[PDB]
């Protein structure tokens, strides 16, 4: 019944700043530390910050001090990080958690990307299906920057079978990758397959119904 | 600032085995060591507290041993399930620390791939490139070798290969093999052909289609 939802990740220029939310429900918040904890693309794990129950004690590591700044507002039920003076090494999915030692919740990230490059939206094409049986099918997502994007099938009812592959970083600067699903046969003239792409960082949603 | 090592990078184990994972602080933390299970494109979840300590919900055949410097997170009984990233963290004094994560990886019976091959769609080769796609679906162990022909010429250089992780349910991987062509390229040859070499399969297994039908 904990819950932990971040909002606010975005590509941000080398120097620039962006502020972070947590938004807590299910548990007593103001009877909690609350800490922030990144990974960055090597999936590596780094603890940024912690603010204690009241807000009147906080830590950080000697990478971020200065830069960051954890706050709380018990009122509303939320935790932020401030971030500025933002640098390249700062680039990774961010993670609002409970408690200040140990995290027994973790939300689920929000992302940010330092860089002076341009966000750029995803083009979507079908990957087009059809003895039988089961059939494949799928969406390529290509020429998109940053990471990440999301892929959901006919809006996240559709799960069984689907396989999302990790984006590749492409000669142009921008990231491609497809998701397929294998579905019956019998059911390509009847049953309607649509995939769901969000790229947040460029505001784009794209939903592609892939027919034979 | 107290560092929590990971010398495993991975760890294999079958369904129903156990396998073990350590974890070493650089100077003595006491039990405040904490265990978390990353599941493919989730966020970490919480395992182990106090070096032993299993969080209401948690399995007891998740278990976490060590006093000091020397950590262990054993997972009895594993399941296809506990495919995931473990890491360690210890919170003796800040700055928290974790370690670099360790992949437990399941071992399973041979499965062959089905193979499927995707040409360009119209709406792709509007803009000047063409994508074509070779999906291998569903297969066990990982290696797999996949081959592009046009019009019998093997291509090298100009294809990109991605891979999920191990399936939660049958443990399997699925790649895709990407063929990027200028569309110009792309209209100067006929027959387009994956060919796919893996244990599972007799003999390689070859999905093509010709350009324009």
């Amino acid at each position: 019944e904990v819950k932990l939802e971040e909002s606010g990740g975005d590509l941000v220029k080398p120097g620039g700043s962006l502020k972070l939310s947590c938004a807590a429900s299910g548990f007593t918040f103001s009877s909690y530390g609350m800490s922030w904890v990144r990974q960055t693309p090597d999936k590596r794990l780094e603890w940024v910050a912690t603010i204690s129950s009241g807000g009147s004690y906080t830590y950080y590591p000697d990478s971020v001090k200065g830069r960051f700044t954890i706050s709380r507002d018990n009122a509303k039920n939320t935790l932020y990080l401030q971030m500025s003076s933002l640098k390249s090494e700062d680039t990774a999915m961010y993670y609002c958690a409970r408690r200040g030692f140990y995290f027994d919740y973790w939300g689920q990230g929000t992302t940010l990307t330092v860089s002076s490059a341009s966000t750029k939206g995803p083009s979507v094409f079908p990957l087009a299906p059809s003895s039988g049986g089961t059939a494949a099918l799928g969406c390529l997502v290509k020429d998109y920057f940053p990471e990440p994007v999301t892929v959901s099938w006919n809006s996240g009812a559709l799960t069984s079978g689907v396989h999302t592959f990790p984006a590749v970083l492409q000669s142009s600067g921008l990231y491609s990758l497809s998701s397929v699903v294998t579905v019956p046969s019998s059911s390509l003239g009847t049953q309607t397959y649509i995939c769901n792409v969000n790229h947040k960082p460029s505001n784009t949603k794209v939903d592609k119904k892939v027919e034979p | 600032e107290t560092t929590v090592t990971q010398s495993q990078k991975f760890m294999s184990t079958s369904v129903g085995d156990r396998v073990s994972v350590t974890c070493k602080a650089s100077q003595n933390v006491g039990t405040n060591v904490a265990w978390y299970q990353q599941k493919p494109g989730q966020s970490p979840k919480a395992l182990i507290y106090s070096a032993s300590y299993r969080y209401s919900g948690v399995p007891d055949r998740f278990t976490g041993s060590g006093s000091g410097t020397d950590f262990t997170l054993t997972i009895s009984n594993v399941q296809s399930e506990d495919l995931a990233e473990y890491f360690c963290q210890q919170y003796n004094s800040y700055p928290l620390t974790f370690g670099q994560g360790t992949k437990v990886e399941i071992k399973r019976t041979v499965a062959a791939p089905s193979v499927f091959i995707f040409p360009p769609s119209d709406s792709q080769l509007k803009s000047g490139t063409a994508s074509v796609v070779c999906l291998l679906n569903n297969f066990y162990p990982r290696e797999a070798k996949v081959q592009w022909k046009v019009d019998n010429a093997l291509q090298s250089g100009n294809s990109q290969e991605s891979v999920t992780e191990q399936d939660s349910k049958d443990s399997t991987y699925s790649l895709s093999s990407t063929l990027t062509l200028s569309k110009a390229d792309y209209e100067k040859h006929k027959v387009y052909a994956c060919e796919v070499t893996h244990q599972g399969l007799s003999s390689p297994v070859t999905k093509s289609f010709n350009r324009g039908e």
